[PDB]
RNA sequence: GCGAGGCGCAGGCAGCCGUCGAACCGGGGAUUCCCGAAUGGGACCUCCCGCGGCUUAUGCCGCACUCCGGGGUUUAUCCCCGGAGGGGGAACGCGGGGAAUUGAAACAUCUUAGUACCCGCAGGAAAAGAAAGCAAAAGCGAUGCCGUGAGUAGGGGCGACCGAAAACGGCAGAGGGCAAACUGAACCCCGGGCCGACGAGGUUCGGGGGAUGUGGGGUUGUAGGGCCCCCGUAUGAGACC
RNA sequence: GGGGGACCCUGAGUACCGUCGGUUGGAUAUCCGGCGGGAAGCUGGGAGGCAUCGGCUCCCAACCCUAAAUACGUCCCGAG
């Protein structure tokens, strides 16, 4: 963990982005039909895949 | 000039830099080194670099804290870009 | 900027502009991070899609001048 | 019956003659000429039809 | 070292008037060359002379024309060099047999080289 | 003409000077290579027949393969007694088929052509192999050969067209006896070999 | 091409593009990071380290293994030019290796089954294909597919079960080239030139092959073909590029 | 383009025989493979469901290629 490969680490920071929240204007733009998205992660639960 | 540079940091931390050692804040692409990145800034800018460090941030981005020499002034180049 | 203003101007022309264009970019792209008075969020897009006008009419005299020389 | 060349690609890509009567590739147009007027000439009263058999299937279907 | 096929040794300066003689023969007179048009001469019985290759691989090319001469009374001779032979013989590619049929201007040479080789064994 | 006169040598080696030959030949070549190519066929008049041409693109491989059936590995899982057999099976593909796949892996841009049997002691077989270069243009220009350019012409010894293929799939009998042998093995479930 | 809107699923803010014809549609181009057959050398991380020419330098072009056709020499498979194979594809195809539950009311020959599955090899189809065949009052005349022959001939602890072809009726139809007899460099490929139209074709030079045979001819059954002899034909009539 | 010949050519560890294993409805008469033997070759050779002899009939292997009628549907029109 203290030493990373990079692209180990690249991909860590891809996930970390991926993780957050659907933005408001697009539930507005949606009408409140898209909400959440399925790679919504929390990090002591749900864990990556690598 | 040039695809190293993408855009400066325009932080607070950054600022403080500015202002105290002289020093530019950039994000750059990542395939950049460090001899690339001063030329880069030297080409651009007419100044003279006197130091590069770079680090990778957790988002994947390479940011580079370019020093420079006490000839030439980091404030101007600030200005000159909107900095501020 | 138009693909036939571009052809019209040369080689040398055409790289100086992309210069000048990818600086712009790079400050505008500053400016966004920065501030919040976003008066024309359209300024990156259209800098973008002129460089890669610029880019590719470049590569297309290129190609041209090669093909008549030889 | 016509004997028009047909056009095929081999592996490389390059370009054959095919001849429609009994399949064979050349890729001269010489040899193929060749071919069409010596193998299957005897259809236009130039020769005769090879084998026993191929004779006297000819002469019945005649 | 030497193949099977050869029935005795010929001296240098024998090979050297046998290739002579296929050059004269080439020359001024009629020669055959090739394996396939030496059998064919010597079977029509025409060719007045043979000459061989010794370097002949593989030696089933060659290894009937000693049998064949002696049983149609044909002299045969060796020489060493195949590409040499071919040379003389007046084609660009090495041969591996001759035959002379008409001796042309190199009728005393070639009657020399049949008598030496009956010496040495026919 | 001399490829009569090879023929009528080779036709019994025992019987004549092949034989001291054969003998001296194989002793050189059991310290030789399994595959190796050579410059000149030995025998010419079979090399002729089978297509052997002297222009660019021809190959002449020989291959040594060694004699007998074959070994079935030991089964693992249970077995019924009809089954376990191990020792006394042979292979389905002649030494021969075999021989040219061998060859065929060792030059992966040619085709096999054809092949002949050149020798055998009490432990090994020797085969020659006549290949073709499908992309030399001599070989592209030449009508009696130019057939094996095409693209579905590949790997033809490996799917079973070549003289050995034919013999092994049994496309050498015609009428009765043969009904479950066309047009494929396969096509006839597979039971007619 | 269409003709006033456009900025995806996706209904918002702001702004921009379009009548110099946008969006959109069909065709052709440009860009196309990294790994990946991955190939100059390595992978405990899809990231790194290399060697030579050109270039002022930026920055480009070459260097995997197994082979084919050439050249050089150092003879080292060492270097240079040209060209191949490698991996993928849902089902179908071709060639090999090959089980048991299960049925037989148990089970070993058998069946399951040349099946599941494994290895190898192609294409848009593949394989087969032109008789040393099929049939005998007659005869037919390449291959492939369907109907039928037929649960028949036949195999089988003659137990359970397994199991065709010919003929006949249809679809579709197509037949050709080698080895040898004989001739003997009259031949093929790569690059250049010339005449032709820029093509077909003709001719010429250099290189690489070729007498261990390039090219010409020849492909068949009471026979066919080479060679020899005799009669005539070609003036004409095809076919193809 | 036709007639005659008395000369030459027409595929070898191949066809085929014995034995062993697999496969097949192939049953003393399927096909493939291994081992040990193995010809004629045009005055020639092969097949006709046990083997051999004679007659008759039908053919010329041991080299090569071949479109259309067919199999499939990643995919595209159309239909229920
Ligand atoms: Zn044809």
């Amino acid at each position: 963990a203290r030493n990373k490969p990079l692209a180990k680490k690249l991909r860590l920071a891809k996930a970390l982005k991926q993780n957050r929240r659907v933005p408001v204007w697009v539930i507005v733009k949606t009408n409140r039909r898209v909400l959440t998205h399925p790679k919504r992660r929390y990090w002591r639960r749900t864990k990556l895949k690598e | 000039p040039y695809k190293v540079i993408i855009r400066p940091v325009v932080t607070e931390k950054a600022i403080s830099l500015i202002e105290k050692e002289n020093k530019l804040t950039f994000i750059v692409d990542r395939r950049a080194t460090k001899q690339d990145i001063k030329r880069a800034v030297e080409e651009i800018f007419n100044v003279k670099v006197e130091k590069v460090n770079t680090l990778i941030t957790p988002r994947g981005e390479k940011k580079a804290y370019v020093k420079l020499k006490p000839e030439y002034s980091a404030s101007e180049v600030a200005a000159r870009l909107g900095l501020f | 900027m138009k693909p036939s203003e571009i052809r019209e101007m040369s080689i040398e022309e055409i790289d100086a502009k992309i210069r000048e264009l990818r600086l712009q970019l790079a400050k505008e792209r500053g400016l966004l991070t920065m501030g919040t008075s976003l008066e024309n969020p359209m300024v990156i897009r259209n800098l973008r899609r002129d460089i890669a006008r610029l880019l590719t009419i470049k590569k297309e005299k290129l190609r041209e001048r090669e093909k008549g020389k030889v | 019956v016509k004997l028009k060349a047909i056009i095929v690609k081999d592996r490389d890509g390059e370009e054959f003659l095919r001849c429609p009567r009994c399949g064979m590739v050349f890729k001269r147009r010489k040899d193929y000429t060749k071919h069409v007027n010596k193998a299957h000439g005897w259809l236009f009263g130039r020769g005769k039809p090879k084998g026993k058999r191929l004779q006297k299937k000819y002469l019945k279907a005649s | 070292a030497k193949p099977s096929y050869v029935k005795f040794e010929v001296p240098k300066e024998l090979a050297e008037k046998a290739l002579q003689a296929v050059e004269i023969a080439r020359d001024t007179g009629k020669i055959r060359k090739g394996t396939n048009e030496t059998t064919k001469a010597v079977e029509r019985g025409q060719a007045k002379l043979v000459i061989i290759a010794e370097d002949v691989d593989p030696e089933e090319i060659v290894a009937h024309l000693p049998p064949l001469c002696e049983e149609k009374e044909i002299p045969y001779i060796y020489v060493p060099s195949k590409k040499e032979l071919g040379a003389a013989a007046g084609i660009e590619v090495a041969a591996a047999s001759v035959a002379i049929i008409e001796p042309g201007k190199a009728r005393d040479l070639v009657e020399e080289i049949a008598m030496k080789v009956k010496e040495l064994m026919k | 003409g001399m490829y009569k006169y090879i023929r009528e040598a080779w036709k019994s080696p025992k019987k004549s000077y092949v034989g001291e030959l054969l003998k001296q030949r194989m002793i050189k070549w059991r310290r030789e290579p399994v595959v190796v190519r050579i410059e000149r066929p030995t025998r010419l008049d079979r090399a002729r027949a089978l297509g052997y041409q002297a222009k660019q693109g021809y190959v002449i491989v020989r291959v040594r393969v060694r004699k007998g059936g074959r070994k079935r590995p030991r089964w693992k899982g249970g077995r019924k007694p009809s089954k376990m057999g191990q020792v006394k099976y042979s292979p389905k593909k002649s030494l021969q088929w075999i021989a040219e796949e061998k060859a065929a892996r060792k030059f992966p841009n040619l085709e096999v052509l054809n092949s002949y049997w050149v020798g055998e002691d009490g432990m090994y077989k020797w085969f020659e192999v006549i290949m073709v270069d499908p992309h030399h243009p001599v070989i592209k220009s030449d009508p009696k050969i130019a057939w094996i350019a095409l693209k579905h012409h590949k790997g033809r010894v490996f799917r079973g067209l070549t003289s050995a293929g034919k013999k092994g799939r049994g496309l050498r009998n015609k009428g009765k006896g043969a009904e479950k042998v066309r047009p494929s093995i396969r096509a006839n479930e597979g039971k007619g070999k």
